[PDB]
């Protein structure tokens, strides 16, 4: 799954945490996701 | 207290069931004994612990 979000969302995608981005905009399952890796992309934006 | 025998079977059944009901107010390490309260206030992850 491929999208692109900002430092603070990048805490915010994790299994059973809750906020804006993941109440509404991503949610993750309360089972083991396999992986999350997140780099900025600033010089891409 | 002529029968003994017989009203201590039956204190002692009584004291086993009386326990094993008591057991449930128990707070075992929760944060509260009562499932439903647990349930309310916390998120199904934490919950679940």
């Amino acid at each position: 799954d491929s999208f692109v979000i900002r430092g603070d969302e990048v805490r915010q995608i994790a299994p059973g945490q809750t906020g804006k981005i993941a109440d509404y905009n991503y949610k993750l399952p309360d089972d083991f996701t396999g992986c999350v890796i997140a780099w900025n992309s600033n010089n891409l934006d | 207290s002529a029968l003994g025998k017989l009203q201590d079977v039956v204190n002692q059944n009584a004291q086993a069931l009386n326990t094993l009901v008591k057991q449930l107010s128990s707070n075992f390490g929760a944060i509260s004994s009562v499932l439903n309260d647990i349930l309310s206030r916390l998120d199904p992850p934490e919950a679940e612990v």
